[PDB]
């Protein structure tokens, strides 16, 4: 648990290959083979989501997630 | 010429770091004090720093009499003993020498053929997994014309030129230990000694109840899925009763793992109250 804390570097998914092993491409602008660890959903991963990765390694640690129309009928 | 351990005091090597760490990203300095044994125990006392133009990848020595006008300044309290070493610091980079080290470190070793190079790398030294070693020149000479006693210990599986080049040039790499002594680490472990108020401090129960109705409401739909999670499961194969469930979030370790955990600290709730009660 103590990785997962700060100073991430973020990412971007793409892909799985293995059960414990994806693939990312970040923003820095290269593509990185990298291993998922357990403690750790699967089902909300597949697409283009966001990512949080560790710095050094490269690694991969956690999840992150995230016109007012104003009338009616009287 | 093995089996050669380097005990290191404590006091010596934190301030290793902190000067070793405080002129990051340039590199950065200093010096060594102990004393040579007859082989094995070339142990290590205290340390201190030249002045120096550091960069990210090399540094010298401006003043040549700061470590000279300091020893001389030092017997007075003889706090201390002769030099023995000099360590240097690679920020990123990893542990090992190059060859303006070797420049250098060949003096000290033709000047007293024990003498001893240290490296560190403070960046990538996490609260675990401390890289700092140390090393001894050999003499290629002494190779051309071509050593173990029934144990080894450890060798090194990294660092490419310390692991194809730390052999045939670099030095006899070789351990390290700490002296860690009864009369220190007494003074060392002062720090997480909480209080003697901090066991007793029933803290507010404003999060409490919202912990305790908002955890039970966390427990029952991982406890009704796992319901779901033993339907019949005989299903078309032994590993099919296995593998057709991956590990996913596995239920029912979950439950427990938060059964046992909101139960662990309310019971301290509960009988902190009634000492504290009896404060009065």
């Amino acid at each position: 648990k103590r990785i997962q804390s700060v100073p991430l570097v973020i990412g971007q998914f793409l892909e799985p290959i293995d059960q414990n092993t994806g693939i990312v491409s970040s923003t820095t602008g290269m593509s990185y083979v990298v291993r998922i660890l357990s403690t750790l959903d699967r089902e909300l991963l597949k697409p283009s989501m966001s990512v949080a990765l560790h710095r050094h390694s490269n690694a991969l640690v956690d999840i992150l997630p995230p016109e007012k129309p104003d009338v009616t009928y009287a | 010429d093995t089996k050669e351990t380097v005990y290191i005091s404590s006091i010596a090597l934190l301030k290793m770091l902190k000067h070793g760490r405080a002129g990051v990203p340039m590199e950065v300095m200093g010096l060594m004090l102990g004393e040579f044994v007859d082989d094995y125990t070339v142990n290590v006392v205290d340390v201190f720093a030249m002045p120096q133009s550091g960069t990210g990848v090399s540094v010298e020595a401006v003043d040549d009499v700061f470590q000279a006008k300091m020893m001389d300044m030092l017997k007075q309290t003889g706090r201390d003993q002769m030099v023995v070493g000099w360590y240097h610091s690679h920020p990123g980079f990893g542990c090992w020498l190059s060859s303006v080290d070797v420049n250098t470190q060949k003096s000290f070793e033709q000047l007293n053929s024990r003498a001893v190079a240290v490296v560190v790398d403070p960046i990538q030294s996490v609260k675990g997994k401390v890289v700092i070693d140390a090393f001894r020149l050999i003499d290629t000479g002494a190779l051309i014309n071509n050593q173990t006693t029934s144990n080894t210990g450890l060798l090194n599986k990294a660092n490419i030129q310390a692991l194809i080049h730390g052999l045939n040039r670099h030095y006899y790499s070789l351990n390290i230990d700490y002296h860690k002594t009864a009369k220190e680490t007494k003074m060392l472990m002062n720090l997480h000694k909480e209080q003697w108020q901090s066991g007793l401090k029933m803290y507010d129960y404003e999060e409490k109840e919202e912990s305790n109705l908002a955890a039970t409401k966390s427990m029952v739909k991982i406890a009704e899925q796992y319901s779901k999670r033993i339907e019949e499961e005989k299903e078309l194969t032994e590993e099919e009763l296995k593998t057709r469930y991956v590990g996913r979030q596995d239920p029912k370790k979950h439950l427990s793992e938060t059964a046992d955990e909101t139960l662990e600290n309310n019971i301290v709730s509960v009988l902190t109250a009634g000492v504290n009660s009896v404060a009065i």
